[PDB]
């Protein structure tokens, strides 16, 4: 109980297995939004292939 | 009497954590046995760290002008967590007492402070034929504490009308500014009964005088602070009351 020695700290562990590195960034999040299209017009701006740098 | 020279400076810091309390002494060594004895349980309840835990009372200013400080026992920790209550709680009651008084200053400071232990201290107040006479309230004055002058307990006369020089006869320490910080002084429980009522009769009776006065170089701090740290060692209360809580 009621304690404030100055040891290491205390006890072991005692599960922290969801706050490890691989399960910190497990969850794929939102990147980028890319838009294209398919007219039958001639829209040079939208042209068809649209250009993103894979950044994070 | 006490003429002892440890170090002088400071070594080794080892703290002293008994029960919830942490004190962190000076050193550890150069303490006194009141006497030779060491408390010890009536040859009852006991309740161990509960009670027996370091509490510190209020820190009082010494000054070029202070001409002492008096405590009585159990008196001052009558206002102390589980010890200030086990003392109304029981028509009985018997302890020890580790009375450690420390005191710091610079290597600029000089004088010295003698930590008295009068056992059975009464105070000054001329009348053998009725002594006791200044009232309960003003005997016991708590965790504040009382104080000597040039209820009036005068300083060389120890407050009780005997020569402080005689004084000496007394268990005691001289904190010393230029040796030593710390004072420790182990009292063992004495009455001339084996056990009796804390409320009404104290037992010892801390005094702290000055035998040398305050001087500090040219200008620095213009009073230094002495801190007493009481300890309850082997107690038993014998036999809870319809715990009559407040």
């Amino acid at each position: 109980p009621s304690d404030t020695v100055q040891t290491r700290h205390v006890v072991q562990h005692r599960s922290r297995s969801e706050s490890s590195i691989e399960s910190f960034f497990a969850r794929g999040a939102c990147v980028t939004i890319m838009t294209v299209d398919n007219p039958a017009s001639t829209t040079n701006k939208d042209k068809l292939f649209a250009v993103w740098k894979i950044t994070y | 009497s006490p003429n002892i020279e440890a170090c002088g400076y400071s070594d080794r810091v080892l703290q002293l954590t008994l029960g919830n309390s942490t004190i962190t002494t000076q050193e550890a060594a150069n303490s006194v046995v009141a006497y030779g004895r060491w408390p010890e349980y009536l040859r009852p309840t006991e309740p161990d760290v509960a009670a027996c835990r370091f509490y510190t009372l209020d820190t009082v200013s010494w000054t070029k002008e202070s001409r002492g400080w008096w405590w009585k026992l159990p008196d001052a920790l009558r206002d102390m967590g589980l010890f200030g209550q086990n003392m109304y709680y029981h028509y009985l009651g018997r302890s020890g007492y580790t009375v450690h008084v420390q005191c710091n200053a610079s290597k600029f400071h000089q004088g010295a402070l003698g930590v008295f232990a009068v056992p059975e201290m009464c105070l000054a107040g001329d009348s053998n034929t009725t002594t006791m006479h200044t009232s309960y309230q003003n005997a016991n004055p708590g965790e504040k504490g009382g104080t000597f002058t040039g209820f009036c307990p005068v300083d060389y006369l120890l407050g009780n009308g005997t020569l402080l020089g005689n004084a000496f006869v007394f268990p005691h320490q001289i904190i010393n500014l230029r040796t030593n910080n710390c004072a420790t002084l182990v009292l063992p429980y004495v009455n001339s009964l084996s056990i009796d009522s804390m409320v009404k009769h104290n037992n010892w009776g801390i005094a702290i005088l000055p035998l040398a006065p305050l001087n500090f170089a040219s200008e620095s701090s213009p009073e230094i602070p002495i801190t007493l740290t009481i300890a309850p060692m082997c107690c038993e209360f014998n036999g809870l009351r319809n715990i009559t809580l407040p």
